[PDB]
């Protein structure tokens, strides 16, 4: 999340990326129940107080909220104690902040995103943008490994692609901010745009990036004002689910039908319907790509027809528990690299050895009945310079 | 002694099943180094592969083609 | 024909969608695969249709899935519906047009009916035919006049080839009519039988006996029905509505006491009309005219008594109105077959409750009697009420580890006693039935295996039932079953799913299956369907359990089984572990007691 | 006396019209 994001930064960037437009503001609506009570009280204060104030302002009751937010407001260096008042940097741009100092849109969101998930999967026809294949590439969710063969896609990849829009969304920009720092732009910069939204060289890039990402368009052959889309700023069902593993998908977009194409052998394709098949083949091929039942399941639920929300479950849960059983039969058996040990002259040194292989967290399991013991190769070494030293 | 390899475990039916291939040398050695437990045995990683494909095969067997 | 860069065959160039796709409920796939909505307004009448003109294959709760053939739509014509009174309202529901190659294959089946008709009249068969030029080129072939016997154009047959003949005419794209003018028939007097008012006709019973009586001229065809929904009921009803001779043929001898009993029971006709014309008891089968047998009894290949010799003759040497024929499903094997072209009937008609099998002889019966008239809906029936809903269930029993030693060592066949018989398997059982028995639900235990069904039955010391058991001691053991409380669980064998009239039962287990026999799992789940006096359809009152061993050659049988029952739309829930099953105390707890069965299962040999 | 099944078949779908 967005919290998790802002709670992983040093202080010096902290204090520079709350910058006076915006993120004083964003950082705000993070605040979910008491800390925006709090930084409004001490918003007008230039004299710190004693933490035992804080501490007493909220009741018995409900004292799990008061230390949580303590918390995190904490990490992000709102205040300081200062001996609690608020960063004054921060205080002046919050006070700055309060009162100082589209239909075709969407469509264009949508189609877009709808190629670039083209281009992920296999499809013969899509947009093409060396920049968007590296990028992609380098995001973790793709491996090309020859240039002039196409990519193909990670076990990450198919993981990514049943995410919903949103989520799935939400990931690819985190990943694009961790890749920003590593090619070198500046990740204040471009993060300070993200929160003016919901409202230079790096920039225009940064802004090219998005805008093929489909979450701006300038609409004025690449003009300095934007106009920015729905996703930006951060649906019914078609899918009916029987109880003989059959699926009937009201799904025109191509997309739709080799995302349930990943999972489900297809029999027919109507105009306006399709008929797919939930069958071991398809689910073990899913599972053994990298798949597991938990996005499947999200993702026939998500896409549920109107007509099957009345049930409860919406999902029938012979096919769940199906699904479910399927990807747990292919991990039955459990791989784990590691070192066994033979001929214990004595249980005493056995023991000592476990304790120690405990300590550090090499042991992976102990059989006390038989003596004996399985190692990582990792702490393999560790294991035998200890039986060196004796 | 310390022995290379990989240990797997599995449900007891799995392991019977692993028991039976090493005595019958049905992929050519005896590839179970030892038995850690009722579910847990050792087998030398080279063949692991190997005998993940035989124990598809089996599933194969034990599962109707729809 | 064309296939996408996936399995699905692709039809975007194929047939158009239609603008009010939404109001249209219906699709319409090439190959003849149409997929209705349940969820539709107008569901009920696209369902009256597309039963009157194409035959079910998956009923699920939300989209229905049928497929037309020759057959059905012959049928369809039977009960007058002409190729545009089909194709029109077909079109107008089709929500995506109708493709070229479905138009034609309309217009061809319906064209060629009815110009082809067998009339028997004076023990001879005639192949009637208005129009001339059907039997001019039909003669080309040597079969014909090498069968034949040595406008209005008709010719005698022999009796023997009418099989051989009515399969060819079927490929030769003229299908015989066999349609019965009961109603205009003098040669054959009417038999005094009449329905009391006491039998009630439930709605789908019906619409069955509709469809079967489409005109006035009864068809000949196959009625499937649950065998709790009263099939017998609709067998008793068709042959009081020939009001003509018929000729019952049941399967067993518990099937012909049935259906003596049903006869008394739902029509008016008088105890001394009707003969049992069974070796054990006869009951002057020449005296009168309706009849039950068997069809060990037609169609004996064997010795013959004299007796049984001068009733024989008589039956061939009379003609019938009716021929009811219930459990169709065994019809086409060669001996049952035979009695068809023994006996001589103006319409045979088909009961049965398992229309499946594995061998395609099924398709056999579409002439060997006629076209699949009904087939009820089951989920509907369960609904209404008129069948006790069940929660039918696989329980997975993990195999133990020495069993599934010696099960995967040995490359034999042992290990259908083995899986059949594990530690794991038996405790299931005897915990489900200790669960069950406190809570008063009546339990029918199933085995193929009688060596495993009289080892489960000693060591739960239960009333265990097979084949040479005595059948006084049958009798006795299920009339305790019944009335006695103290007892409520009975250990039947493969003899229990053949035939047999049974008290209902709230559940039915399955220790082992005989294999994957899609027959044998529907007659089996019959049992627990016979509706209670006063349940309800979402309590699920009746509980169905197939007991599966894990990672063996019974979960691909049981998979493999439960096809017909996920087809009608039962949902099979798997359980991996029953809860409270470690609490309760059960046998084979210690490796000991495993050892001991393990090794007298090794003595079995 | 005739049974209402040798009159004809119901054609339930026969009310509705478009």
């Amino acid at each position: 999340n967005l919290q998790e994001f802002l709670g992983g930064l040093s202080p010096g960037v902290l204090d520079r990326l709350y910058g006076h437009p915006a993120t004083c503001l964003a950082v705000f609506r993070e605040l979910p129940s008491l800390a925006k009570n709090w930084v409004m009280r001490m918003l007008f204060l230039e004299q710190p107080l004693p933490q035992a104030a804080v501490a007493l302002w909220v009741k018995k009751e409900f004292s799990k909220a008061q230390e949580e937010s303590t918390g995190l407001l904490s990490g992000l260096r709102i205040w300081h104690t200062q001996l609690l008042i608020l960063n004054p940097i921060f205080r002046q741009n919050l006070r700055i902040a309060l009162l100082g100092g589209v239909p075709s849109l969407d469509k264009y969101a949508e189609e877009r995103w709808e190629v670039v998930l083209h281009f992920m999967v296999g499809s013969p026809s899509a947009a093409v943008s060396q920049d968007l294949a590296q990028l992609l590439s380098q995001a973790g969710l793709m491996k090309s490994t020859e240039p002039g063969e196409p990519p193909c896609i990670t076990s990450a990849g198919f993981q990514f692609l049943l995410l919903d829009t949103p989520a799935q969304l939400w990931y690819f920009m985190l990943q694009y901010l961790q890749t920003a720092q590593s090619r070198g732009m500046d990740l204040v910069e471009i993060l300070s745009f993200l929160f003016q939204l919901s409202f230079s060289d790096s920039l225009l890039n940064f802004l090219q990036h998005l805008r093929e990402f489909g979450l701006v368009f300038q609409r004025k052959r690449k003009s300095r004002r934007y106009y920015p889309t729905r996703l930006a700023i951060n649906q019914p069902g078609f899918i009916v689910v029987e109880t003989n593993y059959r699926l009937y998908a009201y799904t025109e977009s191509e997309l739709q039908i080799a995302l349930i194409a990943l999972f489900s052998e297809m029999l027919y394709r109507f105009p306006n319907m399709v008929v797919a098949q939930v069958t071991r083949e398809s689910v073990q091929q899913a599972i053994a790509s990298g798949i597991t039942a938990q996005q499947i399941i999200h993702f026939l639920r998500t896409r549920a027809h109107p007509v099957m929300l009345k049930q409860t479950p919406v999902l029938p849960p012979t096919i769940t528990d199906q699904i479910r059983l399927w990807e747990l039969e292919r991990d039955r058996l459990r791989f784990t690299e590691g070192v066994l040990y033979n001929q214990f002259l004595s249980q005493v040194d056995f023991e000592l050895l476990l304790a120690h292989a405990r300590e550090l967290g090499v042991l992976v399991f102990e059989n006390s009945a038989k003596r004996l013991m399985v190692v990582t190769p990792a702490g393999h070494s560790d294991v035998k310079r200890f039986w060196k030293r004796q | 002694n310390v022995l290379k390899g990989v240990l797997i475990e599995c449900d007891p039916a799995m392991k019977q099943f692993l028991l039976y291939l090493d005595e019958s040398n049905a992929l050519g050695k005896k590839f179970i180094i030892q038995d850690i437990d009722d579910t847990h045995v050792f087998v030398i990683a080279e063949l692991v592969n190997v005998l993940q494909e035989r124990v598809g095969e089996l599933m194969d067997q034990n599962a109707f083609s729809l | 024909t064309k296939v996408d860069e996936y399995g699905a065959k692709d039809y975007r160039l194929q047939m158009p969608l239609k603008d009010d796709h939404t109001s249209r409920p219906l699709w319409v796939a090439p190959d003849g695969h149409i997929f209705l909505e349940a969820f539709s307004p107008v569901y009920k009448y696209a369902q009256d249709f597309l039963v009157a003109i194409a035959e079910p294959v998956c009923r699920p709760t939300h989209v229905h899935e049928y497929k037309l053939t020759a057959y059905s739509l012959y049928a369809a014509v039977s009960v007058g519906l002409q190729t545009s009174d089909i194709t029109e309202y077909l079109r107008k529901l089709s929500k995506t047009g109708v493709p070229d190659g479905i138009m034609q294959f309309i217009k061809l089946c319906t064209v060629s009916y009815g110009k082809v008709k067998l009339v028997l009249k004076h023990n001879r068969y005639f192949v009637e035919s208005c129009h001339p030029d059907v039997i001019q080129h039909l003669l080309q072939d040597p079969v014909i006049r090498e069968c034949r016997l040595r406008q209005t154009v008709s010719f005698e047959v022999k009796q023997e080839m009418i099989e051989e003949l009515q399969k060819r005419c079927i490929h030769l794209e003229y299908p015989l009519l066999a349609e019965y003018d009961f109603r205009n028939d003098s040669v054959n007097p009417d038999i005094n039988i009449d329905l009391k008012p006491t039998a009630v006709l439930r709605p789908y019973q019906e619409k069955s006996l509709r469809k079967m009586f489409g005109n006035g001229r009864a068809r000949s065809g196959v009625i499937v029905l649950p065998c709790g929904a009263g099939k017998s009921l609709v067998g008793v009803t068709a042959a009081c509505t020939v009001r003509k001779r018929c000729l019952v043929l049941g399967n067993s001898a518990v099937s012909v006491e049935q259906w003596k009993a049903q006869f008394k029971m739902w029509s008016t006709i008088d105890d001394s009309q009707i003969c049992r014309f069974t070796s054990d008891a006869k009951d002057k089968p020449i005296g009168c005219s309706v009849a039950i047998s068997t069809y060990s009894m037609l169609g004996h290949t064997t010795k013959r008594s004299w007796e049984a010799e001068r009733v024989m003759e008589w039956l061939k040497t009379q003609e019938w109105g009716l021929m009811i024929l219930d459990e169709v499903h065994t019809i086409p094997a060669k001996m049952f077959r035979r009695v068809l072209t023994i006996v001589q009937a103006h319409c045979k008609l088909g009961l049965t409750a398992t229309l499946v099998r594995e061998d395609d002889k099924i398709v056999d019966l579409n002439f060997l009697i006629g076209p699949k008239l009904y087939e009820a809906n089951w989920m509907e029936l369960q609904n209404n009420g008129y069948i006790a809903k069940v929660q039918c269930a696989e329980v997975w029993c993990p195999m133990s580890p020495e069993f599934y030693r010696e099960y995967v060592a040995i490359k034999t066949k042992k290990r259908i006693l083995l899986y059949t018989m594990n530690p794991n398997k038996f405790r299931a059982c005897q915990f489900l039935i200790k669960f069950h028995e406190r809570r008063n639900d009546k339990i029918i235990v199933f085995a193929d295996n009688v060596f495993a069904l009289k080892e489960y039955a000693i060591r739960l010391n239960k009333p265990y039932i097979y084949g040479p058991t005595s059948q006084g001691e049958r009798m006795q053991i299920l009339q305790n079953f019944k009335h006695n409380p103290k007892i409520n669980t009975i250990f039947i064998s493969k003899v229990g799913d053949t035939s047999f009239d049974l008290p209902e039962a709230n559940v039915l287990i399955q220790i082992s299956s005989h294999g994957g026999s899609r027959r044998q799992e529907a007659q089996r789940l019959g049992r627990v369907l016979r509706a209670k006096k006063g349940m309800v359809a979402e309590e699920y009152n009746a509980f169905f359990y197939s007991l599966v061993s894990q990672d063996t050659q019974e979960m691909a049988y049981s998979t493999k089984r439960q096809r017909f029952l996920v087809d009608q739309g039962y949902s099979f829930k798997v359980i991996t572990k029953l809860a409270g099953m470690e609490e309760e105390d059960l046998a084979f707890s210690t490796k000991e007691e495993q050892q001991q069965l393990l090794q007298k299962v090794l003595a079995a040999t | 006396r005739t049974k209402r099944w040798e009159g004809g078949y119901e054609r339930t779908w026969e009310i509705l019209k478009e």
